[PDB]
RNA sequence: AGACCUGAGUGUGGCAGGACUACCCGCCGAACUUAAGCAUAUUACUCAGCGGAGGAAAAGAAAACAACCGUGAUUCUCUCAGUGAGCGGCGAGCGAAGAGGGAACGAACUCGUUGCCGAAUCGGGUCUUACAAGGCCUUGAGUUGUGGCACAAAU
RNA sequence: CCAAAGAAGGUGUUAGCCCAUUGAGCCAUAAACCUGAGCGCCUCAUGAAAAGCGAGUAGCACUGUUUGGGAAUGCAGUGUCAAGUUGGCAGGUAUUUGUCUGCCAAAGUUAAAUACAGAGUAGGAAGACCGAUAGCGAACAAGUAGCGUGAGCGA
RNA sequence: GAUGUGGCCUGGAGGUUAGGACGAAGCUUAUGGCGUGAGCCUAAGAUGGACCGGCCUCUAGUGCAGAUCUUGGUUGGCGUA
RNA sequence: CACGAGUUGUUCGGAAACUGAGCACAACGUUAUAUCGUUUUGUUAGGAAAGUGAAGGUGUGUCGCCAUAACUGAAAAGGGGCAACAGAGAACCUGGGAUUAUAUUCCAAAAAGAAAUUGCAUGUGGGA
RNA sequence: AACGUGUCGCGAUGGAUGACUUGGCUUCCUAUUUCGUUGAAGAACGCAGUAAAGUGCGAUAAGUGGUAUCAAUUGCAGAAAUUCAAUUACCGAAUCUUUGAACGCAAACGGCGCAUGGGAGAAGCUCGUGUCAUCCCCGUGCAUGCCAUAUUCUCAGUGUCGA
């Protein structure tokens, strides 16, 4: 192998998901739609976002909706399974 | 060796000097007692040094160095200050070559510097 | 917080990876705090944690590269050395003749050199 | 309109991000020379044409 | 140039050197020397040596001696 | 007529951004750049425009690796013992 | 069957590609301009164009000068010399080379050929601390010729 | 009061003695470089004590080009094309004979003196130069803002 | 159109003499004096805030009123169309 | 002007994945110079550009033949690509009290709901 | 008268002049001074607690490591002396996103492959494990040409022979 750098498997999830959003739309989605909102990697897809959510916050994402914002950042609308409460995991996150 | 034949180059080397060259440039003379006991004529000023202003308006003012700004080419002294329009107290900057070091803040590295400097 | 470089150098690869994981977790939490306001004292910890991550990764990569350069030192492996582990120098310097190849002489040239060596002499 | 390639969208996003005033504390720095951004762009004055 | 036999043979060792890259493009081969007039010396090639450009520079550059 | 009225007849665009130089000189229909001749391997360089050459030459950008290799050459490829 | 020759396909190990291009090397190559017009001429074997390398390049070791009491690779400098050379609608204009004073210079070598040998060669493995200018092994290349000895500074 | 230091920068006015500087010298050091071709060990090398030499080549012819080269300086295309048993090339007016001088083409490598006429890296020295409409377009977040579909233009 | 001028003026260089924080250059003038003149000098700034004058010589990117001159600013037309 | 926000898709448009007027990488040829020419009239290149695999043999598993791995091949002429957001193709469509701004894109268990379609698998039921 | 005309003093507009120059231009010198498929030069995105440009840097992102220094940086904030954490200078160790000669195939697509290693896997299977189909992610190799080469690889030819 011509690549000799040490790349670990325990960090990819931290790169896939950057930070949650605190805006009013995000708060409404948390309260009503059981949905969390994160800024994610712009090269990431929905499958790896689901895996990152599972590995980071120990919740199941039934649906992930993504958009690339007009400022270049990709947003993620992540609805959790009914067995997980978005408000509880949001408090656990610190949002 | 900032000074050279070309004044343009000497001024450029002085005013674009890095931080450590600026430290060397901002040296102050030691007192006669310190010159007697260390056989050194001048040292770069340092925080917590005790200095006395020899030149300028604040001549005779004595205090402890609180800051060596090195970006404004000045040292801030606790006893040297003035009030603003608000009445709050602000530190007046003094060029280190206008002051005199009366007590040194001594550390092992500065002791090694003094041993490097002494003429004996 | 801050990780000492000597402490990182004494640690093992698995412990290094674990420390990297915990620091990445801390940096993620600090990014969250940076989004939701947060105390300036907390936000002052971001740069130390990023530099500690950089220090851990530097130790990991230096150890890996030294170990791999050791592994390919043997002539049985040295022909299969990855390009990234070989010496860089310059493209022309890599393709240029080495001193050993440059100094090659014919048997006639060597015999001439031995038979008529250059002398050291002086004139009064 | 609706269609743009993602590279063009990212160039437009960067130009949108650069279109900011200078922070106030920049003007208070030692030896500062910057007052305005002077590279501010308005969509109705000069065209990026991406 | 990368063959070990070439690189370790004194007779052909010179051509590995970087100054001989594409020597046919600069006219250094025998045919290039032929069409450059380097087959002749002395009075048959005075204006051709070392090259036409070199002799033209010698004969056409205006010389300003310091004191004149 | 020609003039103002015909300015409103100008639709589309002859050039878009170039992948190689990013100059908005890539002729869409000919699929080649007017500024750097991409996708030709070599770039446009003409001695009748020395100003353009100086605009595009080495050092006008970043020299990410050139500075590193220059420093390594200046230090005679110093390596640890 | 197999061999050789002439060509393929894969594996293995490498190289080329672009940039720079002020100077340097090869080709290509104008016109404005001057001639008080203009066509040869001039500008100019220049600009523009194409290709190539370096720290310098190119040149360089006599199929050279000369006609001497002879000199002695190349390059460059002053002079030769704007020349009682020479080329030119012999008009406008172009236009060098020996020699001499110097800079530099340990400056000289390598093939082919011809004679005498004839694999003594070169790559690969492997071992000597070693991809040794070494030893062993290898049809693998090579006898459609690698290498060694001698050729005027020699005997 | 210094001066083996007067050196021209900084500091609130014009500073040898306020600061930095301005010396001898000291410390450290991957390789490379220099030194009885520095000095050891193993290995490996090593010194002396008759023939013929470059063939589509060189020449000629024609045509083009280049040159001061002029009955043709060099080169190119095509034609056709050698000699070496008294050889070949050069000897600046063509030819045929002789006689003399040099030299031995058609394979190759070579440092230094030379260029850097809009290059680049790391450092230096400066100037009877310009002093913000000057000097680089640019003393400033300048090849920037801005203009053009574009080549480009450009404060 | 030629020439002459111990003829005037400007930026630098060798010299030589001075001047300046008790105010240098720049700038202003019903501000006088001198010179045929180019100009020079003084005075006053309720101007300026740090450089600079005279003389001998050397040197040049050395003197503007106009080039449908260049750049910058202003301006009557005009509170008009 | 300043600050803070906003663009959510298995089914919508594109691509994945069609050919067209055409382009021109390779290949070959030419040119002092590739930065030139040829390259759809079924179609590159003096041109050996197929790396696929019908039937066989051998072996595994599935049954009473099928699938899977290997050795010998029948057949298949004419290299690789791009070029349509109006041609071809294309499995979602209503209600909402779901916004300040998005929606055939959001709605969560009574999904307001009702579907249609791929890919892979497990049982069920039948055959090998 | 009023408009208007002068002169003086003081204001405004306007930024000449003079001083000052970390700039330019010109000349000269030194040297283990000359990039790139081991991916250059150029393009593009991004990185700071605060950060538009510029500078520096590359997901280790206004920097990691090492060596010298010897207490800062500085607008605010945060942290707080013998190597071990400062800050500067230098450099040996590293990092180095998408590209670009750009080279798996394309491209106004952050697209799509073939081999080969991995990773994650909430269905299923197996006893919350382990294993894991489709789907997804990552690393490496894969352009063309040429040279050498195959412990002597596989072939083709009404080429030349030989059995
Ligand atoms: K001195
Ligand atoms: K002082
Ligand atoms: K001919
Ligand atoms: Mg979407
Ligand atoms: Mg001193
Ligand atoms: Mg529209
Ligand atoms: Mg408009
Ligand atoms: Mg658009
Ligand atoms: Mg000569
Ligand atoms: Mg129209
Ligand atoms: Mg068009
Ligand atoms: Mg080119
Ligand atoms: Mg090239
Ligand atoms: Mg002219
Ligand atoms: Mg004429
Ligand atoms: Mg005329
Ligand atoms: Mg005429
Ligand atoms: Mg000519
Ligand atoms: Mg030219
Ligand atoms: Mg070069
Ligand atoms: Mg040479
Ligand atoms: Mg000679
Ligand atoms: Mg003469
Ligand atoms: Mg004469
Ligand atoms: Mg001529
Ligand atoms: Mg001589
Ligand atoms: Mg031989
Ligand atoms: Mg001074
Ligand atoms: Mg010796
Ligand atoms: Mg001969
Ligand atoms: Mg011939
Ligand atoms: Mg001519
Ligand atoms: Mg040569
Ligand atoms: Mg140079
Ligand atoms: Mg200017
Ligand atoms: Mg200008
Ligand atoms: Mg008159
Ligand atoms: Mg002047
Ligand atoms: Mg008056
Ligand atoms: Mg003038
Ligand atoms: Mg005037
Ligand atoms: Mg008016
Ligand atoms: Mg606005
Ligand atoms: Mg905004
Ligand atoms: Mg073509
Ligand atoms: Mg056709
Ligand atoms: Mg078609
Ligand atoms: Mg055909
Ligand atoms: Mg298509
Ligand atoms: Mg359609
Ligand atoms: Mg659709
Ligand atoms: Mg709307
Ligand atoms: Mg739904
Ligand atoms: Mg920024
Ligand atoms: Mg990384
Ligand atoms: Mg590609
Ligand atoms: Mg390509
Ligand atoms: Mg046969």
């Amino acid at each position: 192998s011509n690549r000799v750098t040490v790349e670990s498997k325990d960090i990819a999830a931290f790169n896939v998901i950057r930070y949650p959003l605190t805006t009013d739309k995000a708060m409404k989605k948390i309260e009503e739609n059981n949905t969390l909102t994160f800024i994610v990697d712009s090269r990431a897809n929905k499958t790896e976002i689901k895996k990152a959510m599972r590995k980071l916050y120990q919740v199941k994402a039934v649906k992930v909706n993504t958009l690339i914002r007009p400022d270049g950042l990709k947003k993620a609308y992540i609805r959790l399974s009914a067995a997980h409460d978005a408000l509880d995991t949001a408090n656990k996150i610190g949002l | 060796s900032i000074k050279c034949g070309s004044r343009r180059k000497a001024r450029r080397a002085h005013f674009q000097a890095p931080s450590h060259v600026r430290r060397v440039l901002m040296s102050a003379p030691l007192s006669k007692e310190l010159r007697a006991k260390y056989n050194v004529r001048a040292m770069p000023v340092r925080k917590d040094d005790e200095v006395i202003v020899k030149r300028g308006t604040f001549k005779g003012r004595e205090g402890k160095v609180t800051a060596c700004y090195r970006l404004k080419w000045v040292i801030l002294i606790d006893k040297v200050n003035r009030e603003k329009a608000n009445g709050s107290t602000v530190a007046v900057g003094i060029h280190p070559s206008n002051v005199e070091i009366t007590k040194l803040k001594l550390t092992h590295h500065r002791k090694s510097i003094l041993e490097r400097k002494d003429r004996s | 917080h801050h990780m000492k470089i000597k402490d990182l150098r004494e640690k093992s690869k698995d412990d290094l990876l674990k420390t990297l994981t915990e620091y990445k977790k801390e940096l993620s939490q600090l990014r969250v705090v940076q989004q939701t306001g947060g105390a300036e004292t907390r936000l002052g910890r971001i740069r130390p944690i990023r530099k500690s991550i950089a220090r851990i990764l530097t130790v990991l990569n230096q150890n890996e590269r030294s170990n791999l350069k050791m592994f390919y030192a043997d002539r049985k492996l040295r022909c299969k050395t990855p390009k990234v582990l070989r010496t860089k120098l310059t493209h022309r310097r890599r393709l240029a003749l080495k001193e050993n190849e440059k100094n090659r002489k014919t048997s006639r040239q060597m015999r001439q050199a031995h038979k008529f060596p250059k002398r050291v002499y002086a004139v009064k | 309109g609706r269609f743009k390639p993602l590279a063009v969208k990212k160039k437009y996003a960067k130009k949108m991000n650069q279109n900011k005033p200078v922070p106030y504390w920049i003007r208070l720095r030692t030896g500062n020379r910057i007052k305005w951004n002077e590279k501010r762009r308005h969509w109705r004055r000069t065209k990026l044409n991406y | 140039p990368m063959c070990k036999t070439i690189r370790r043979d004194p007779r052909i060792n010179w051509i590995v050197n970087s100054v001989h890259k594409h020597r046919e493009q600069r006219g250094l081969t025998s045919a290039g020397r032929k069409h450059r007039g380097l087959r002749h010396k002395g009075h048959k090639a005075s204006k051709l040596r070392p090259s036409y450009r070199a002799a033209w520079r010698r004969n056409n550059r205006i010389v300003f001696l310091r004191k004149r | 007529t020609k003039g103002t009225t015909s300015m409103g007849q100008r639709h589309g665009r002859t050039h878009i951004l170039c992948r190689r130089c990013g100059r908005n000189s890539y002729h869409v229909q000919w699929e080649r750049c007017a500024a750097c001749a991409y996708p030709r391997a070599s770039r446009r360089r003409y001695n009748w425009s020395v100003k353009a050459i100086k605009r595009r030459r080495t050092g006008t950008g970043r020299c990410r690796y050139l500075k590193v290799v220059n420093r390594r050459i200046a230090n005679h490829f110093k390596t640890p013992k």
